[PDB]
């Protein structure tokens, strides 16, 4: 009804610094209540630090949810969406 | 002397009544378009040289592309009246003449005033419409003015897909007044958008929409 | 030498030079000023992509002029500031990016790029995809509180 | 001294005003600059 | 400080004289601009006189109420103002056609006089002298106190395509007039501007509005040499002018949007 199909959305498809910000957040805060760690944990034992390697690897199993200003919204999942 | 400039002032007027009218879509003939002073002394003034305000008044047909894309385009009535004031006689005997001969548009060029009693008889003359400017505010063409960007109004298609493109409703657009000087001069009615390309020094062009109140 | 093929091309771009030139001093900027703020340095892309690919000793370059004109037309048609099909996107896409566009082809210039800059294919190309990603970094992002 | 003392409170306020004014907009996914009506302010932002 | 800047057309904006021709048509001059001081004299009979100076005048000028009044006009004011005797006396007459019978001495009299007789009237006299005291006009446009021949250092490209300066005079102005100042002949009516953007509005629409807004606000914060970005300026005077009209910065503003009642309350 509001979601839109994969083919026309006409959103950025980079992600913004808010989306990376509160992705980052949230794994962060989800790793330090013991949830399942995609990547492979080497040297590092900070949660934020975790959330970050994860991001890089593309393996934050998230979904940002674009409201447009109608109603209307966009899904994207992290691992489509182009980190800098 | 003090004549001169009266009838150079009344030129000045008529010519930007017949720029209005060609904006608006209306056809214009060439000649009539580049009026001179002098020549347009001839065909109005007098022995006295005073001039005779009833042989301005033409009568102007759409353009076949401004029929093509304006399709609620008439057929156009333009006087110049002779009464500084204006009263609700001057305005009886106008709407009735407009109605008389089923002229959509009516504009009534007026030197001093329109009295608010005449003044309420403008809404009321539907189906046909009728503007009045005054002569002193016609004697310069605003839409020349280098601060003032062009004015085009939308078609009803092309304004379904603006707002279809922007997912919008009629109320969250910029808007212009009923009463703007340029909105004045463009017989904008309610709803109809105009666009308005213009100067940018970010990105050379930006185009903008505002929908009339 | 001689050829006609490729003055044609030549003349294209010469006369969109001359367009871009008309535009800016008779709409735009019609005071002569040409110095204003805009996204993606050029003058460092180009330094840069000399220091990386060692610009030295005048080599004979092997950057032929058609692709050169056709790199340059491509990368005007992806600088994306909207994205979409529909064709007041596409206007307004246009609209937004026509002084960069401006900037961008009185500096890749084929005199000056083989003359002025002397960049090869490489570092042509280098350019070519700084410019894209250096952009596509420019832009505002949703959410700002502007 | 006295300009220093006294223009703040001007200042001050006019700033408050103009943060008023303009805490509502933001530059939306589509481009748009809207505030929080939806009305739009700028069809795209800085027009660039 | 109100003010215009009235661009010249071409050809007047580089002659001098012209452009001074055209500060003369400009500018706005009412009858006290060239009074000095006006009298009332009992004159009980019209074919003759109490007075010693003007007698010769009206006996060449003859070959109603007995009040009379007896205005003085300086010589240099005149001179300044390119006015002489019989366009003053002219534009009496304009307001005052048939209910008031004006005399005036020559120009080259040792006197600059003018008599004038009506048609117990020693106050209707007065009020008549204050009121033409305080609004008869001569020339010029009402609203524009004063004009200024200023030099304008435009750059404009040559003849081989190179910008190069170019030395043009125009007007700036004291009050504000937009739209008579923009038909009178020898001005280019494109091109003037004024400092008041509700005057814009009113006369230019809300675009050239937003033009003006942008002038303002850019000439303000860049005199002392602050530059900030154009897009703050732009969000700034779109908001001003995104409804049609000005939206000033206020509760009288801010408050009458359509906005939710905590955001209006908490402002």
């Amino acid at each position: 009804e509001l979601a839109i199909l994969k083919e026309e959305r006409t959103t950025t498809p980079y992600l913004t610094k808010y989306e990376r910000a509160r992705i980052l957040g949230t794994r962060a805060l989800q790793i330090s209540m013991n949830a399942p760690v995609l990547v492979d944990i080497e040297g590092e034992t900070d949660p934020l630090q975790i959330a970050m390697k994860e991001l890089s690897q593309r393996k934050i199993p998230l979904v940002i949810r674009r409201y447009l200003p109608d109603g209307s919204y966009e899904d994207w999942g992290c691992d489509e969406l182009i980190v800098d | 002397e003090d004549n001169n400039r009266i009838i150079s002032r009344l030129w000045r007027s008529f010519r930007t009544v017949k720029e209005m009218a060609a904006d608006r879509g209306y056809f214009i003939s060439q000649e009539e378009m580049d009026q001179s002073l002098e020549e347009f002394r001839s065909k109005i003034c007098d022995s006295m040289g005073n001039p005779q305000r009833k042989l301005m008044s033409f009568l102007a047909n759409p353009t076949p592309e401004a029929l093509e894309k304006y399709s609620d385009l008439g057929t156009l009535w333009v006087e110049f009246c002779d009464e500084p004031s204006v009263g609700i006689k001057t305005m009886r005997n106008f709407c009735l003449r407009i109605q008389e001969k089923n002229f959509s548009t009516g504009i009534f060029i007026y030197q001093n005033n329109i009295t608010p009693s005449a003044n309420k008889m403008i809404p009321t003359v539907s189906p046909a419409i009728i503007e009045t400017f005054q002569e002193s505010d016609l004697v310069v063409n605003i839409t020349h003015h280098e601060l003032v960007p062009k004015h085009i109004r939308l078609s009803d298609g092309e304004k379904s897909q603006l707002l279809q493109r922007y997912k919008l409703k009629e109320s969250q657009l910029p808007r212009i007044q009923r009463e703007d000087p340029v909105a004045r001069y463009l017989g904008l009615k309610r709803g109809q958008v105009v666009k308005i390309i213009r100067r940018s020094e970010t990105s050379g062009r930006y185009a903008s929409y505002r929908i009339c109140l | 030498l001689g050829d006609v093929e490729l003055q044609k091309e030549l003349n294209s771009e010469y006369e969109q030079l001359v367009s871009d030139r008309k535009f800016l001093r008779e709409i735009v900027f019609v005071n002569g000023d040409h110095n204003w703020p805009l996204p993606v340095n050029l003058r460092r892309i180009i330094q840069n992509a000399q220091q990386i690919f060692h610009l030295d000793r005048a080599k004979a370059s092997d950057l032929t002029i058609p692709e050169i004109i056709h790199g340059v037309r491509d990368l005007c048609k992806k600088l994306f500031v909207l994205r979409g099909e529909n064709e007041l996107i596409k206007e307004a896409q246009q609209n937004a990016t026509s002084l960069f566009q401006c900037l961008v082809r009185a500096r890749l210039a084929t005199r000056r790029i083989l003359e002025e800059f002397r960049l090869n294919r490489d570092a042509f190309e280098w350019v070519l995809g700084t410019i894209e990603a250096q952009f596509q970094r420019s832009l505002v992002h949703p959410g700002e509180m502007v | 001294l006295i300009d220093t003392a006294v223009k703040t409170a001007e200042t001050g306020y006019i700033q408050r005003r103009l943060v008023k004014a303009l805490e509502d907009i933001m530059v939306h996914y589509d481009g748009t600059t809207r505030n929080s009506l939806g009305d739009i302010i700028q069809f795209l932002y800085g027009e660039d | 400080t109100p003010a215009l800047t009235v661009y010249l057309d071409r050809e007047i904006a580089l002659d001098i004289e012209k452009a001074k021709v055209i500060q003369s048509s400009i500018e706005y001059t009412t009858l006290k601009n060239v009074t000095s001081a006006t009298e009332i004299y009992y004159d009980p009979d019209p074919t003759s006189t109490v007075i010693e100076e003007d007698f010769d005048t009206v006996e060449a000028y003859f070959s109603q109420s007995p009040w009379l009044l007896r205005l003085e006009l300086d010589r240099a004011r005149m001179l300044d103002k390119q006015l002489t005797m019989n366009q003053v006396a002219d534009k009496i007459s304009e307001v005052f056609s048939d209910d008031l019978f004006v005399m005036w001495s020559e120009d080259n009299a040792d006197k600059l006089i003018i008599r004038c007789r009506v048609i117990e009237e020693d106050q209707m006299l007065k009020r008549i002298e204050a009121h033409m005291l305080d609004l008869i006009a001569l020339r010029g446009i009402p609203g524009i106190s004063k004009v200024y021949m200023v030099k304008h250092k435009v750059s404009v490209p040559d003849e081989s395509g190179e910008y190069k300066n170019e030395e043009l005079w125009a007007l700036e102005t004291d009050g504000i007039n937009l739209a008579e100042v923009m038909a009178v002949p020898g001005v280019d009516s494109s091109r003037t501007y004024s400092n008041s953007f509700v005057e814009i509005l009113s006369v230019l629409g809300i675009e050239a509005t937003r033009s003006s807004l942008y002038k303002e606000i850019l000439n303000v914060i860049a005199f002392d040499g602050s530059y900030v970005n154009y897009r703050h300026m732009a969000l700034l005077v779109d908001v001003m002018t995104s409804r049609g009209y000005l939206m000033a910065i206020t509760r009288h503003g801010i408050n009458r949007a359509d906005t939710g009642a905590l955001m209006r309350c908490s402002f």
